C-alpha cells in the first residue's frame, strides 16, 4: 500500500 | 459527453500501489511515469539508479535544466527522499498541449518511498503550496501550469479499481483511470455532482459532518470526524480513520457483518480473507456513508462506498482461484484521509477556481447487481463549520 506529506 | 477524449484513460496502476501518469521532463523530453499525489505538495522524481526504478531523471542530459543550488527533504505519513531543486521544462503527453518550467526536485536519497513493481519513477504533488518543502516559496506544479498557461485552474480525477488482483504485465497493460486537467469529462461519471468547500488551501481539506454504517448512525462528535483534519488524497490506499472513530466504524462494520467472523488481522488490515471463486459475500457487508459540508448553509450531502471499495482486492499467496481482499480501512493519528479506495467509487473533480471539491458517482466503480455507490443531497445539517477542528 501507499501512505504518501507531513506538515 | 468526451469533453476531454486526449486526456481519457491517462492514467495506470492501482490503490494499493498508486495510479500514474506519463510526464516528460528537460530537452530533449525524458518520459517518466509519475504518481498522482494529491496529499502533497512537492514535484519530484528518481535522478539516480534505484533498484525499483527501470529509468530516471538525467540533468546532465537536459539542456534547458536549472540548479536551484538548494537541498531539499519530504517525509511522508509512509515513506522519505532527500534530493536537490531545480528547474526544467515539462510537458504531459497525453494532457494539454503545453510546455511549462517547473521546480522538480532531483531524489538523490530515499527511504521506503519507490514501490517495487509499481512502474512509477517520481511524484506530482496537487496539493498547495502551503506544505510545500522546503517551504511555501517553492511554486507547486499545478500552480506554475495554470500562471503560465490557459489552463482552468482545475483537474479531476478518476481513478479505476479493478475490482480484481492485476499481475504485474496486467497492470501495465490496463487503463487505471483519467486525471482530465484543466476540465471535466461527462462520460466518466453519471447522476448529479456534489460539492463540499475546501477548508483551506494547503492539503485538499474538507468536513465531515456524519457518518453511517448501513444507514446507522455512528453518533460520534463531528469534531472526531475531522481530527486533526480530513484530506482527500489519490496517494494514500486506504480509507484512514482517527484512533476514536477508527473503533467505533469497525465495531460497527463487524456488528453488521456478524453473519460471518473475522481474524482480528483482517480487520487490522494486515491479513487477508479468502472465499471459493465468485463467493465473496458482499451483502452481508453495510455500505459505508461520508456526509460532507455542502456548499449551501446548513446544507450537505452524502458519499456512499460499498465493500466492493473498502475490501481491496490481493492475490492469493497460493496463487489460487480464490478472490481475496484485505480490510482497506485503517487507523490513523493524523486525521482523516479520504484515499484511493473511497475515489474509485468516485468521480472527483478539484475546482481550485471555484475552492471546492465536487463527487459524483464513477461510471468505473466496481460494485453488483444490488447495490451501487451513491453521492445524493441535499440534507439539512446544522452548525457544520463547528466539525472542523481548530
Amino acid at each position: 500500500e501507499v501512505n504518501x506529506a507531513e506538515f | 459527453r468526451g469533453s476531454f477524449v486526449e486526456m481519457v484513460d491517462n492514467l495506470r496502476g492501482k490503490s494499493g500501489q498508486g495510479y500514474y501518469v506519463e510526464m516528460t521532463v528537460g530537452s530533449p523530453p525524458q518520459t517518466l511515469n509519475i504518481l498522482v499525489d494529491t496529499g502533497s505538495s512537492n514535484f519530484a522524481v528518481g535522478a539516480a539508479p534505484h533498484p525499483f526504478l527501470h529509468r530516471y531523471y538525467q540533468r546532465q542530459l537536459s539542456s534547458t535544466y536549472r540548479d536551484l543550488r538548494k537541498g531539499v527533504y519530504v517525509p511522508y505519513t509512509q515513506g522519505k527522499w532527500e534530493g536537490e531543486l531545480g528547474t526544467d521544462l515539462v510537458s504531459i503527453p497525453h494532457g494539454p498541449n503545453v510546455t511549462v518550467r517547473a521546480n522538480i526536485a532531483a531524489i538523490t536519497e530515499s527511504d521506503k518511498f519507490f514501490i517495487n513493481g509499481s512502474n512509477w519513477e517520481g511524484i506530482l504533488g496537487l496539493a498547495y503550496a502551503e506544505i510545500a518543502r522546503p517551504d511555501d516559496s517553492l511554486e507547486p506544479f499545478f500552480d506554475s501550469l495554470v500562471k503560465q498557461t490557459h489552463v482552468p485552474n482545475l483537474f479531476s480525477l478518476q481513478l479505476c479499481g479493478a475490482g480484481f488482483p492485476l499481475n504485474q504485465s496486467e497492470v501495465l497493460a490496463s487503463v487505471g483511470g483519467s486525471m482530465i486537467i484543466g476540465g471535466i469529462d461527462h462520460s466518466l461519471y453519471t447522476g448529479s455532482l456534489w460539492y463540499t468547500p475546501i477548508r483551506r488551501e494547503w492539503y485538499y481539506e474538507v468536513i465531515i459532518v456524519r457518518v453511517e454504517i448501513n444507514g446507522q448512525d455512528l453518533k460520534m462528535d463531528c469534531k472526531e470526524y475531522n481530527y486533526d483534519k480530513s484530506i482527500v488524497d489519490s496517494g494514500t490506499t486506504n480509507l484512514r480513520l482517527p484512533k476514536k472513530v477508527f473503533e467505533a466504524a469497525v465495531k460497527s462494520i463487524k456488528a453488521a457483518s456478524s453473519t460471518e467472523k473475522f481474524p482480528d488481522g483482517f480487520w487490522l488490515g494486515e491479513q487477508l480473507v479468502c472465499w471459493q471463486a465468485g463467493t465473496t459475500p458482499w451483502n452481508i457487508f453495510p455500505v459505508i456513508s461520508l456526509y460532507l459540508m455542502g456548499e449551501v448553509t446548513n446544507q450537505s450531502f452524502r458519499i456512499t462506498i460499498l465493500p466492493q471499495q473498502y475490501l481491496r482486492p490481493v492475490e492469493d499467496v497460493a496463487t489460487s482461484q480464490d478472490d481475496c481482499y484485505k480490510f482497506a480501512i485503517s487507523q490513523s493519528s493524523t486525521g482523516t484521509v479520504m484515499g484511493a479506495v473511497i475515489m474509485e467509487g468516485f468521480y472527483v473533480v478539484f475546482d481550485r477556481a471555484r475552492k471546492r471539491i465536487g463527487f459524483a458517482v464513477s461510471a468505473c466503480h466496481v460494485h453488483d447487481e444490488f447495490r451501487t455507490a451513491a453521492v445524493e443531497g441535499p440534507f439539512v445539517t446544522l452548525d457544520m463549520e463547528d466539525c472542523g477542528y481548530n
